[PDB]
């Protein structure tokens, strides 16, 4: 068994620095190089560089050289990345991963085990909570077989917002939505339940949309009108 | 240790220490894959019915034409200046062809030799010194001059190499036997012990005949066999139970 | 530097159907190439190394072939569990990265469950209006969506979110917002947004009224 | 951390007899009730061995020659030697061999190590707690290509103590063959004021490091507003090993019991000779003498002009 831990998610400003790091643990740290790479929000894979943990020795991709910086404890098994003045757009899912301890070449990075990733994210905005909205059908006798109903989750930036229908209770036709980014830079996203328009007039839907970076939990009921 | 991607190089040999362990060298000896597999103090066909001291693997990359160096009491620039094995060496050398995993089209580099050193280096020693070596009778400051030299280069493993000039993987095998209390074994079977009746004993390799008695001889931790005024062995050490 | 293309941007294929995709470099990489499988929600896994050679454990369908600047990457027969964006990532010069192809189960036309959702009394409170367009369970996925107001098409303002493609049974959904203040929505009498979608043979209209 | 320690008395070398200590056992082999020869490294006998001491005012830790291994002996209280630094430069220019025992753990390390100029630990001394506690660990300002790492399972050693006379004797040999490091070590308990005692025992085989490092030089570690500090009182003595023939007597439990150095004076070879650490009234055959060779004569013809071995 071996694993690569990443540090939780990170936050930070344009022009700001962050760093983050990879435990290693189950294999001896020294014997194999450690690359960093990345992943833009529904994009392609993107490498940064390598370092050699027996020698600290690291190589780049040309675009990072100067920018980003690796570094490594031996006695902590740990690897970091480094990553100096953040531009908007380097918003992106990281991961570090390892150089192929058997049957490779000498010579081919590879990438034989990763560890799970940690998310950046880049905004000139401070941290706010969601605001939750009914999207609730229009009129009460123009459902006519199957009904549809939701909660718009707004304006809301620490990225993760996540959404559960009576009590986490509820799963059956239910759907939630990719979060998008707004012209303000912040987030917003919807869910929505299909239901039996028989049950919509004596049955009680509703929403817990929960927030941790801005400690919010927001529970409302969704009613036809 | 002979799967593993990527090797040491020759100029700073790795060592790997083998302990507390089932060899098998039925499945390295017995394999296709081998160009050399050369012992120096036991035959590799015994290596099954043997217990070990210590073993110690050292692994690294030459050319096909150096493998003729590791074998002991050689001399030439990898023999010389940074891989020597002892004159009265025990153990086994292993080597084949790398040239689908060391070699590249463009050049592999990634491994180096030692050209200069200003003394041969002893048995099993290592020299990670970047120093620049002086071979005019000027000495010489600073990264480089004239008759001055950077002490490594580089191997150039490309695939269109001939053969003698593509890479060798190089594996030493380098273990001591029957003199002290062993930690790695073939995959013999223990028997039950049996005391007062002859019988043709087996301890850790050491092979015999007699009749075995529980002794009032005291041995030290470090003492796995007594030895007789005629240098045969009249006590051992049972290594199931430390009797 | 060194380009890698992936000629297949996605592909949709139907249970025990044969895949292949095609990573294409701008130079000769002899056979200095390697094949990763990514799942919706995690980190890459190495299929094949050597442009040929399958890695321990992986399922016997997976396959690779091909020597020189253009290589494939094969399943004999997909099954469910493959789902995911496939890349090749070279090592003749630095680890560069392909686009990646990304895989979807085949599946029968479906046209939408369809909705739309006029601004609550809560979100007008906040001074904003945002009305929404939802289509639910369609197959193909390019699914195209317009809004309307007095029976025109306006720009900049909309945005839209897809589901991901469902594992229990292969259908998209989208929503479409259209957002507003609240006096562009007091301004306007009537509101739609419209579907184009392969399962419909014509576009479908479902427009809504302030208080209606 | 490195600093150039500057507070202490200058006082000649001192010296001492190394009566007949130094033996240990050549081999993992039991053997009883008789009188084997070896040939080996060994301290000889009465050899002129370096006194070094900490004192109040004086605390010397210089780098020694390692020329054909070592013969090292603490004579102590207090857990005031705590090991060693061994190579060839000691400046990363080259490999070398840290064995330490700090307050917790014996650190055995071989790297391209920095050490400081002179090297010693440190230890706040009575504080407060009424307790002492290890705070500086000034040997090496970098380690930088390292290729062997050991450290001990943890320990507790205790950093307090005062008395008139040392109550330890911990004496180790040191050889350096074939790529590997060997120590031999004992501890004996004493109660002596100061200089190397007169006795005999033999030290037990402890380690065998596979290192593979060229050694010519070694440096011992003691433990101690950067100058102006008190030393605990300590002496170590160091010989030199030379290789030959020594006679050890084997008791009937299988401990070397008595050694005769063969090569100490001529009654030494007559014994050797017999094979017998007694002998009767006689004239007795011992080794032939030979003048040993001065120098080398090289005698070639005046020829220069190289060979055409080109045509
Ligand atoms: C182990 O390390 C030793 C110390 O660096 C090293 O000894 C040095 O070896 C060289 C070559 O023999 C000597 O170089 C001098 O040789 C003669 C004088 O002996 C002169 O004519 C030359 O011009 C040159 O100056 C060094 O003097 C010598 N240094 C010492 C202190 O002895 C060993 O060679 C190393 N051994 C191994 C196996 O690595
Ligand atoms: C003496 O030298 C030792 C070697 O450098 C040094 O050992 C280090 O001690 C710390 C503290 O115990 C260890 O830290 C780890 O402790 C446990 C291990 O299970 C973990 O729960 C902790 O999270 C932490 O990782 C170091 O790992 C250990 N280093 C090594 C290489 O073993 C001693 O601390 C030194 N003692 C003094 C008094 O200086
Ligand atoms: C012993 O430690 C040395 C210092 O940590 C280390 O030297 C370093 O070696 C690497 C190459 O392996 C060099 O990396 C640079 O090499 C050239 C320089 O022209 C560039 O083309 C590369 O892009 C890369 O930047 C380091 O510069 C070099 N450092 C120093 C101070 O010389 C040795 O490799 C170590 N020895 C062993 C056995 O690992
Ligand atoms: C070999 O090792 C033996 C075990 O340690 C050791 O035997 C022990 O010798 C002492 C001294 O003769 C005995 O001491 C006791 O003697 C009598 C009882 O017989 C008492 O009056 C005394 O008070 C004292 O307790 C030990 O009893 C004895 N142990 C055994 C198990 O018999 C040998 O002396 C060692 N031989 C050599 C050459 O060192
Ligand atoms: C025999 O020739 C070799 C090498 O072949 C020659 O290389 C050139 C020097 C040139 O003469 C070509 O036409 C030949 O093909 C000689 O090796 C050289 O030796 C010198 C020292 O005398 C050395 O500095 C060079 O680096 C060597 N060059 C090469 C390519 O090896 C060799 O010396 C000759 N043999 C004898 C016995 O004279
Ligand atoms: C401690 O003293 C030593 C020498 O007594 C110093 O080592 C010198 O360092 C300089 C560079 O600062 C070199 O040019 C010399 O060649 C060195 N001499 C020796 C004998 O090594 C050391 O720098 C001093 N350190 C402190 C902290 O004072
Ligand atoms: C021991 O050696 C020194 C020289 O290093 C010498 O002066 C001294 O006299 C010797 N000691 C004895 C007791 O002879
Ligand atoms: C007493 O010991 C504690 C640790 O147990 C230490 O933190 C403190 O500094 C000590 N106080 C003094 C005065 O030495």
């Amino acid at each position: 068994q071996v694993q690569l831990v990443q540090s939780g998610a990170e936050v930070k400003k344009p022009g700001a620095s962050v760093k983050v790091s990879c435990k290693a643990s189950g294999y001896t740290f020294t014997g194999t190089y450690i690359h960093w790479v990345r992943q833009a929000p529904g994009q392609g894979l993107e490498w940064m560089g390598w370092i050699n943990p027996n020698s600290g020795g690291t190589n780049f991709a040309q675009i990072f050289q100067g920018r980003v910086t690796l570094t490594r404890d031996t006695s902590i098994s740990t690897a970091y990345m480094d990553l100096n003045r953040l531009k908007s757009d380097d918003t992106a899912v990281y991961y570090c991963a390892r150089d192929r301890v058997l049957y490779g070449r000498s010579f081919g990075w590879y990438f034989d085990v990763w560890g799970a990733g940690t998310t950046v994210t880049v905004s000139s905005a401070s941290t706010k909570g969601p605001s939750v909205f009914p999207l609730a059908p229009c009129s009460r006798s123009t459902s006519e077989s199957t009904a549809a109903l939701g909660c718009l989750v707004k304006d809301y930036f620490p990225e993760p917002v996540t959404v559960s229908w009576n009590s986490g209770a509820l799963t059956s036709g239910v759907h939630t939505f990719p979060a998008v980014l707004q012209s303000s830079g912040l987030y917003s996203l919807s869910s929505v339940v299909t239901v039996p328009s028989s049950s919509l007039g004596t049955k009680t839907y509703t929403c817990n949309v929960d927030h941790k970076p801005s400690n919010t939990k927001v529970d409302k009921r969704v009613e036809s009108k | 240790v002979f799967n593993a991607t990527r090797f040491a190089s020759v100029y700073a040999w790795n060592r790997k220490r083998i302990s507390n362990c089932v060899a098998d060298y039925s499945v390295l000896y017995n394999s296709a894959s081998f160009s050399t597999f050369k012992c120096y103090g036991v035959s590799p066909t015994k290596l099954n019915d043997l217990c070990f001291t210590n073993v110690y693997a050292d692994s690294f990359v030459i050319r096909g034409d150096e493998v003729r160096q590791i074998a002991p009491g050689q001399t030439g620039k990898i023999a010389d200046y940074n891989y020597k094995l002892p004159d009265d060496f025990t153990g086994c050398v292993i080597a084949w062809n790398s040239n689908n995993l060391d070699s590249k089209v463009g050049g592999n580099y990634n491994y180096l030799y030692r050209l200069f050193r200003k003394s041969n280096l002893k048995p099993f020693e290592r020299d990670i010194s970047t120093e620049i070596y002086q071979a005019g009778s000027t000495p010489c400051n600073g990264v480089e001059g004239f008759n001055c030299y950077f002490p490594l280069q580089s191997y150039g493993f490309q695939p269109t190499n001939g053969v003698g000039y593509q890479p060798y993987r190089v594996v030493v095998l380098s273990f001591e036997l029957l003199h002290a209390p062993a930690t790695v074994c073939g995959p013999k079977k223990s028997t039950n012990l049996v005391k007062n009746k002859c019988v043709n004993f087996n301890f850790n390799g050491l092979t015999g005949t007699g009749v075995l008695t529980e002794s009032n001889k005291k041995f030290l931790p470090f003492q796995q066999f007594g030895r007789d005024i005629a240098d045969t062995t009249d006590a051992v050490r049972d290594p199931q139970t430390l009797e | 530097d060194i380009q890698m293309t992936q000629s297949p941007s996605s592909l949709s294929a139907s249970v025990g159907d044969r895949v292949t995709i095609t990573c294409q470099a701008s130079q000769d990489i002899s056979d200095y190439l390697n094949w990763y499988q990514q799942q919706p929600g995690k980190a890459p896994k190495l299929l094949i190394y050597d442009a040929s050679n399958l890695e321990t454990g992986v399922p016997s369908r997976f396959s690779g072939s091909g020597s020189g600047t253009d290589f494939t990457f094969t399943i004999s027969s997909l099954q469910p569990e493959d789902i995911g964006t496939y890349y090749c990532q070279q090592y003749d010069n630095l680890p560069t990265f392909g686009g990646g192809t990304k895989l979807e189960i085949k599946r029968t036309v479906a046209a939408p469950s369809v909705f739309i959702f006029p601004p609550s009394d809560e979100q007008l409170k906040s001074g904003t209006a945002s009305v929404v367009c939802l289509l639910n369970n369609f197959y193909p996925r390019e699914a195209k969506v317009q809004w309307k107001v007095d029976n025109a098409l306006q720009s900049g303002n909309s945005q839209e979110s897809v589901t991901e493609q469902d594992s229990k049974d292969s259908t998209y959904s989208l929503s479409s917002t259209l957002t507003l203040s609240k006096a562009d929505y007091e301004k306007h009498k009537v509101y739609a947004c419209e579907v184009t979608h392969q399962g419909l043979s014509s576009p479908v209209t479902k427009s809504f009224n302030r208080g209606e | 951390q490195c600093v150039n320690l500057t507070t202490r008395t200058q006082l000649p070398p001192a010296y001492t007899n190394s009566f007949t200590r130094g033996v240990y056992y050549p081999d993992k082999v039991f053997r009883s009730s008789v009188l084997h020869s070896t040939q080996d490294l060994f301290l000889p006998f009465f050899s002129n061995v370096t006194w070094f001491h900490a004192i109040h005012k004086r605390f010397d830790n210089p780098v020694l020659p390692f020329n054909d291994g070592v013969y090292f002996a603490s004579t102590e209280k207090s857990n005031i030697i705590r090991g060693w630094i061994f190579g060839t430069t000691l400046d990363s220019k080259t490999q070398s061999l840290l064995i330490v025992n700090n307050a917790t753990n014996v650190v055995i390390k071989v790297c391209e190590f920095q050490f400081c100029n002179d090297p010693f630990l440190g230890v706040y001394y009575h504080k407060n707690n009424k307790s002492w506690m290890e705070s500086e660990f000034r040997v090496y300002s970098s380690a930088n290509n390292c290729t062997f790492e050991y450290v001990s399972q943890p320990f507790l050693m205790d950093l307090e103590g005062k008395q008139g006379n040392f109550k330890n004797l911990r004496e180790f040999v040191f050889k350096n063959i074939d790529g590997y490091f060997k120590i031999y070590s004992k501890h004996t308990p004493i109660n002596l004021v100061r200089d190397l005692p007169q006795g005999f025992s033999a030290l037990e085989p402890l380690v065998d490091l596979p290192i593979g490092i060229n050694i010519t030089r070694f440096q011992t570690l003691l433990a101690l507003s950067s100058s102006g500090w008190t030393a605990g009182a300590a002496a170590y003595y160091v010989g030199y090993l030379q290789p030959r023939t020594f006679l050890l007597k084997y008791n009937e439990n299988g401990t070397i019991t008595d050694a005769v150095d063969c090569a100490l004076d001529p009654l030494s070879e007559t014994k050797c000779t017999l094979k017998s650490f007694t002998v009767e009234k006689g004239i007795y055959q011992t080794s032939n003498f030979r003048v040993q060779p001065t120098e080398s004569i090289v005698r070639f013809p005046n020829i220069t002009n190289l060979c055409p071995f080109g045509e």
